DNA sequence: TGCCCCCCCTTCGGTGCTTTGCACCGAAGGGGGGG
């Protein structure tokens, strides 16, 4: 007995009609078994191939998670999704999610499911399930309930959401709740355990309105102790011609983020014309324009702050021996955040394993700080990406992207 | 009318009305053979006649079935499917008898009249209105409007596919121990069971099927083995691809060497070791499709190495989940490689190749990661799963390679087969600068409008040298500064450049490159012992660099 | 002189940084194959 919200497409915009991808056997088992269950409960319907419309579907086991979850690549449709801002549907970001000491986040995508869906927008939600060998020609579904990994599910169910969590906001004032996709973010500045405590108080929160993948994860977060990457000049005493001509060449890349550095009295040190490893001390005038830069790269760049009309941009770069460097911004050289990420799982063995958890690292980062999901410049081969990324990704969410091919001419940000 | 299946709501794309194409003049020998088999739909009930209030019309024609006596009915709908909506095809591949599971009893059946046993939509039949000339368009004629679904229509298969699987669907279910391939109007159905159980199951699905208005004949259900099978021949314990026609034309057109390859590359899923190369380095060119080529001595031996092996009849084997799957690639040269895939040694499931040439400058090493991912999509599509790989590449030669990429880049689990050709890098450019080689600062520049210009380097012990160019461009000049460089130098040497566009090329380490000049700087750096490259910013008095700019422009 | 799907090989035009040359990629047209 409830009304579904209408739901209209981005005017002069199809629907998303992108393949479906080949899947491994066990994720066409874990996708059977879910789909059966899923058509049971009416959440979702058989369809033909009169709807010209379908969106790729694979599964996904989160971190420390043996069970599987269906994921839907909702990219395409989100983007043609009429944005739910201009409804006044949109979820404000709090700035003091990014500032508590602790922050865990909930998989809460099994509520959406209870609530029904615009008849017709249920055309559009259209995907297909492969058989391996292509035993079977494709089993094409399509949704009749909000469907997880979906940007109008959240946005509909933020109106039942704010009901639900009125008696623990009441309660706990002291705790920031911010709702992203299928995933609720919780932060406290209390001690661990009374942290857990609460977490669990809201879980058993939430099954007060069940009765009236699943909730028992939660993956624990600690935003104050996020730390930031800067350029840095490396000390010597004794420097090389190489050493000072790398040092020039970063200097000059640098000064498109800081105006203010010169390399009018270092490149003079490189008048002549000598051998690479030949040692040459640094001038009067050299040693003053070194130690002026160092203070320029100290400082903060002049004019960088957070628009929130426009989209963010993320480049990674792999620096080896399982090093990852990373920037975060909107206008070319105003970087919002620089990072670096060492020591992941797959290190010394798996790049695609390490960039796949790089992109989830960044992305979350993104979310608790700004609440949006940046694009990505991946350094890696488009054929080789595709390939790959689906064994290792454990989110709910999956960033927009393209793929780069930049060599490093220039450490710049890990000497 | 009567109704066979559940039917499928069709509409036009918004704003747009039915075709009006009329009919083109036909032979006089097809025009008498088409109104015999219209007066057949008349009779079965797949065709209406009344259409004077239709103004739509769609051309039609006809041509004969694939060596049998009987000529196939075809409308142009190309109008039509133009105006119809969109339709998103169930089709997702092509089933291969290397995933087929070796099984004690099989069948295969094919449906009677497909298209035309499954209803069309009710309200979308006026638009596939037709006319056809009673006698040499002396008499108006007979006009009629399809019932069902139409062979020329972009729906038609798409609504057929999905309708044959709804009324498998309860079938299969109910009966798990069965496997059905459904593909088309084809049927695959494999058990385990006695045969008399399995006919007996055949027997059901034949009630089962014409229980919603779908024939099985017997002219076209295959009991006995060898089954033929989407174009391969199926035995109990082995498979193998039909027998394949090479042309052995003496004197070969742009078309015939189309052909020629295109069935070499459909031989290389089974024949193991099938290169086309050289032979489709002859289509390279805009020539006409009746141009004659002659057979480039390359091109000939390559001919008579695939003859060769299609000589020995080749067979593959069936998959074996309890057993792992080794997937093994070898190195053929000019970029070409061939792979197997098999769960026993020597006993294939099936063949492949990968010769795509992706870029302008690449090494093995690429193309070799580049083979293996087109290997592990199509394990996954067969098999749903990556196999071990046995690649003839040391673990040292890859350990050393994608650990200083600066690209990701990686290959799933796999071991080294001593198998040569081997896979390595053939030069190494060192991370620090050499002590005691001679530094050469290099630079080129070019003039937009001539095309002329100059490259040329100076090293720290007071070695220049400056070459004009003509008929060059900024990003040549640069490169053959580089080249001047390893020429004049010794078995070590550092090179400083500004060039962003060669430094770029040249630290992915190729060995292979379209660009003639790339190819002569490959040779050198495999000549040295050990290369330094370095880059400094143009314009900015650093070292010899604003000396050989100088020079240079 | 029809429709739908998959594969490889070549060409061509669009795109964005190596920049006004050069490198990459996806579409398209040739062929193979299936129904
Ligand atoms: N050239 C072709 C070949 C196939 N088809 C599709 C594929 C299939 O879905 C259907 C053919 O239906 P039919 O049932 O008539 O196929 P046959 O020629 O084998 O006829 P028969 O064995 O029953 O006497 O139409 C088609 O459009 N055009
Ligand atoms: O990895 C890119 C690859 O994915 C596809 C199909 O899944 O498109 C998806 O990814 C794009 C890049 O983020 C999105 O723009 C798109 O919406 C999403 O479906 C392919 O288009 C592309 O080759
Ligand atoms: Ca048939
Ligand atoms: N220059």
């Amino acid at each position: 007995p409830i009304e579904t919200v209408p739901v209209k497409l981005k005017p002069g915009m199809d629907g998303p009609k992108v393949k479906q991808w080949p899947l491994t056997e066990e994720k066409i088992k874990a996708l059977v078994e879910i789909c059966t269950e899923m058509e049971k409960e009416g959440k979702i319907s058989k369809i033909g191939p009169e709807n010209p419309y379908n969106t790729p579907v694979f599964a996904i086991k989160k971190k420390d998670s043996t069970k599987w979850r269906k994921l839907v690549d909702f990219r395409e449709l989100n983007k043609r999704t009429q944005d739910f801002w201009e409804v006044q549907l949109g979820i404000p970001h709090p700035a003091g999610l990014k500032k508590k000491k602790s922050v865990t986040v909930l998989d809460v995508g099994d509520a959406y499911f209870s609530v029904p869906l615009d008849e017709d927008f249920r055309k559009y939600t259209a995907f297909t399930i492969p058989s391996i060998n292509n035993e079977t020609p494709g089993i094409r579904y399509q949704y009749n309930v909000l469907p997880q990994g979906w940007k109008g599910s959240p946005a509909i169910f933020q109106s039942s959401m704010t009901k639900i969590l009125e008696p623990f906001k009441k309660q706990n004032p002291d705790i920031v709740i911010y709702q992203y996709m299928d995933d609720l973010y919780v932060g406290s500045d209390l001690e661990i355990g009374q942290h857990r405590t609460k977490i669990e108080e809201l879980r058993q929160h939430l099954l007060r309105w069940g009765l009236t993948p699943f909730l028992w994860m939660g993956y624990e977060l600690h935003p104050d102790k996020w730390t930031v990457q800067p350029i840095v000049l490396p000390e010597k005493d004794s420097w090389t011609v190489n050493d000072i001509q790398k040092l020039v060449g970063k200097l000059n890349w640098a000064s498109q983020i800081y105006p203010g550095i010169k390399v009018r009295q270092l490149s003079k040190l490189l008048r002549g014309t000598k051998a690479l490893t030949e040692v040459i001390p640094l001038t009067e005038e050299a040693e003053l324009e070194l130690a002026e830069n160092r203070e320029i790269l100290k400082e903060p760049v002049h004019g960088v702050y957070y628009d929130p009309s426009k989209d963010l941009i993320a480049e990674i770069q792999k620096q080896g021996q399982g090093q990852w460097t990373y920037q975060i911004y909107q206008e070319p050289f105003k970087n919002l955040k620089t990072g670096k990420y060492a020591r992941m799982r797959g290190a010394h063995t798996n790049d695609v394993k390490q960039l796949t958890e790089a992109v989830q690292k960044i992305t979350t980062e993104s979310i608790v700080i700004w609440g949006k999901t940046p694009k990505f410049k991946l350094p890696i081969q488009k054929e080789t990406w595709e390939t790959w990324w689906t064994e290792y990704w454990q989110a709910t969410w999956i960033p927009e992207w393209e793929f780069v091919n930049t060599p490093p001419l220039v450490k710049l940000w890990y000497q | 009318p009567i109704s066979p299946i559940e039917t499928v709501p069709v509409k036009l794309k918004p704003g747009m009305d039915g075709p009006k194409v009329k009919q083109w003049p036909l032979t006089e020998e097809k025009i008498k053979a088409l109104v015999e088999i219209c007066t057949e739909m008349e009779k079965e009930g797949k065709i209406s006649k009344i259409g004077p209030e239709n103004p739509y019309n769609t051309p039609v024609f006809a041509i004969k079935k694939k060596d049998s006596t009987k000529w196939r009915k075809l409308v142009d709908f190309r109008e039509l499917n133009k105006r119809t909506q969109d339709f998103w095809e169930v089709q997702l591949g092509i089933p291969h008898p290397a995933g087929l599971k070796k099984k004690k009893s099989v069948t295969v059946l094919d449906v009677g009249d497909a298209y035309f046993s499954v209803p069309l939509d009710e309200d979308f039949r006026k638009y596939t209105a037709f006319t056809i000339p009673s006698i040499n368009n002396e008499t108006p004629g007979i006009r009629y409007q399809y019932n069902v679904l139409p062979q020329g229509w972009k729906g038609s298969p798409a609504i057929f596919q999905s309708s044959m699987t709804k009324i498998l669907e309860p079938f299969k279910k109910q009966n798990p121990d069965i496997v059905i391939y459904q593909y088309m109007d084809d049927l695959y159905v494999g058990s385990d069971l006695e045969i008399g159980q399995h006919r007996t199951k055949i027997e059901e699905l034949r009630q089962h099927l014409l229980r919603w208005g779908l024939t099985t004949p017997d002219k076209k259900h295959q009991k006995e083995p060898p089954f033929l099978w989407m174009g391969y021949e199926l035995h109990p314990d082995k498979w193998t691809v039909q027998p394949i026609v090479l042309p052995e034309k003496d004197s070969w057109t742009v078309n015939d060497i189309q052909k020629l390859v295109g069935k070499l590359n459909w031989a290389s899923q089974i024949y193991p070791g099938i290169k086309v190369r050289q032979l489709s380095k002859l289509l390279r060119g805009t020539k006409a499709l009746t141009e004659v080529i002659p057979l480039t001595e390359e091109a000939e031996l390559e001919l008579a190495e695939n003859r060769e092996i299609l000589k020995e009849p080749v067979h593959g084997v069936y998959y074996d989940p309890s057993k792992d799957l080794i997937a093994e690639i070898q190195k053929q040269g000019q970029g070409q490689w061939t792979y197997q895939i098999y769960q026993e040694p020597f006993k294939n499931l099936k063949t492949g190749k990968y010769a795509r040439m992706r870029g302008a400058h690449t090494n093995d090493v690429k193309q070799l990661t580049e083979a293996v991912q087109k290997i592990t999509t199509e394990s996954i599509v067969i098999w749903g799963k990556t196999p071990k790989f046995k690649l003839p590449i040391q673990k040292e030669t890859w350990e050393t390679w994608w650990t200083e990429y600066w690209q990701a880049t990686w290959i799933p689990e796999w071991e080294f087969v001593n198998t040569p050709p081997l896979v390595k890098l053939w030069y190494q450019l060192e991370k620090e600068p050499i002590v005691g080689a001679e530094t050469f600062y290099v630079d080129g520049a070019a003039n937009r409008e001539t095309k002329l210009g100059k490259a040329g380097y100076v090293t720290n012990k007071g070695r220049q040298k400056v070459v004009p160019l003509t008929n060059t461009t900024n990003q040549k000049t640069e490169l053959q500064a580089i080249y001047l460089a390893l020429q004049d130098s010794g078995l070590e040497v550092n090179i400083v450049t500004n060039s962003q566009y060669a430094l770029g090329i040249i630290q992915a380490q190729p060995d292979k490159s379209e660009s003639e000049l790339v190819n002569q700087i490959i040779e050198q750096l495999i000549k040295k012992e050990k290369v330094y490259l370095a880059w400094v910013p143009a314009h900015k008095g650093i070292g010899g660099n604003e000396q050989v700019d100088k020079l240079v422009s």
